């Protein structure tokens, strides 16, 4: 996996070629001083937001970028899903009002982005897992605003493509059982296969890639995003070894359970990390607080 | 106590001298947002008043909890959430 493949998955690199099959989005290049604020290595202050008698912190203010972002939000209907070149702040859901990535103002976006480690990684480590000797390319960072959608749970799937062949489809929320997926498993696989043939295959910038889809309440397949074909992308119900190793992912099934040999492997969840999102880098809270009391006593001594 | 949904907490707080693992822990400043772990929930807390042992935080996301529950406190340090201390709820504004 080269640095060039990570470059091709930036929103702005691919969005112009797939507008008609994905969610309407607006892309804003990041001003230099907005990027410096998001890179701030100190404590989080949000830009744009008993007798009690201490520093009062303020964030920097970006009046003209705020109005340019507000206009872009209103052009999308007033509600947007934000992301950077690659990543959305999905790991900071717990800090937002209603635990929701839905944003109506720039300061909503700021609170999520500055709390998100996925966003931190876009800035600081975009080309990790890259097996490339070349120097790192310089990135032009961008704010991606997508029209907000109320997505039905359990309708997102991840699709792995290898040398222009769809070799696997994994349910995206693979740690959660949905009854209606196995009931519609044939209808889902065929809708994804037709979508891939008409609107995806031979059209992305690489032969090997991952793409995410949403199938709406009417069965229509929508493209969500492209991700690199490599360890940086969560393999979900697959391993990268079997996806890379030219094996047969479909498994061991008889002519009764069998579908067409060309069909990709469809893995969904049967009858049955995400929690470290809302936990710190150190990580019941009973034993944790007992531990901080101990550590506090030990630091005072030495 | 009675479990209620709080939008603001008055707390006793206690900070470490140094981060775990070493950089010294800054005192609480108003308008900084801390990560608050309360049981199996996390939320944000904007510092809105400070005394030596007592603080107030306005929550970014309301949380169901109760007076006397203990909380863990984390600060953004070099773009990572880092534990700085813990606290305990004395009082709160509820909706
Ligand atoms: N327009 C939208 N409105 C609402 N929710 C959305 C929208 N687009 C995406 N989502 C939700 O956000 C999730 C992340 O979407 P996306 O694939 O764009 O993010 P990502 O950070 O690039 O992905 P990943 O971390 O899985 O590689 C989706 O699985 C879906 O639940």
């Amino acid at each position: 996996m080269k640095k060039e493949h990570v470059l091709h998955c930036q929103f702005s690199a691919w969005y112009p070629f797939f507008r008609g099959v994905t969610i309407k989005s607006v892309i804003l290049p990041l001003p230099q001083n907005v990027k410096d604020y998001l890179l701030d290595d100190g404590t989080l202050v949000v830009s744009g937001r008993i007798q009690w008698s201490t520093a009062t912190l303020t964030a920097p203010e970006f009046p003209e970028f705020a109005t340019k972002v507000q206009e872009a939000i209103n052009s999308l209907g007033g509600s947007v899903f934000p992301k950077l070149n690659w990543s959305a702040p999905r790991d900071a859901y717990w800090i937002a009002m209603n635990s929701s990535l839905k944003c109506k103002t720039l300061s909503d976006i700021f609170l999520l982005f500055k709390s998100s480690d996925f966003i931190t990684r876009d800035f600081t480590q975009p080309f990790i897992h890259c097996t490339d000797d070349s120097p790192d390319p310089c990135i032009e960072y961008e704010l991606v605003l997508r029209k907000w959608c109320e997505l039905i749970p359990g309708a997102e799937f991840r699709c792995f493509v290898k040398e222009n062949k769809l070799i696997g489809i994994s349910q995206r929320d693979y740690t959660q059982y949905y009854d209606h997926i196995s009931k519609q498993k044939e209808e889902i696989r065929r809708c994804i296969q037709d979508f891939f043939k008409k609107h995806i295959q031979y059209k992305f910038l690489d032969e090997d890639f991952v793409f995410d889809i949403y199938r709406d309440s009417r069965g229509k397949v929508w493209l969500i995003d492209f991700n690199p074909f490599g360890e940086v992308t969560d393999s979900l119900l697959f391993t990268w070894e079997e996806l890379i190793s030219e094996n047969n992912l479909n498994g061991d099934f008889s002519e009764v359970d069998a579908q067409e040999q060309d069909s990709p492997a469809f893995r969904c969840t049967n009858s049955e990390p995400y929690l470290s999102y809302r936990l710190p880098k150190d990580f019941d809270a009973h034993k944790l607080i007992d531990f901080l009391k101990l550590k506090r006593n030990q630091q005072e001594d030495d | 106590a009675l479990p209620e949904i709080f939008t603001e907490l008055e707390i006793s707080y206690f900070l470490l001298r140094r981060l775990l693992g070493a950089a010294k822990v800054q005192k609480l400043s108003k308008n900084e947002v801390l990560m608050v772990n309360i049981g199996s929930l996390s939320t944000g807390g904007r510092v809105s008043a400070v005394k030596a042992d007592l603080g107030k935080i306005v929550l970014t996301n309301p949380v169901c909890t109760e007076v006397g529950e203990k909380i863990a406190l984390s600060r953004r340090v070099e773009k990572h959430w880092r534990l700085i201390g813990w606290g305990q709820i004395r009082r709160g504004v509820t909706i």
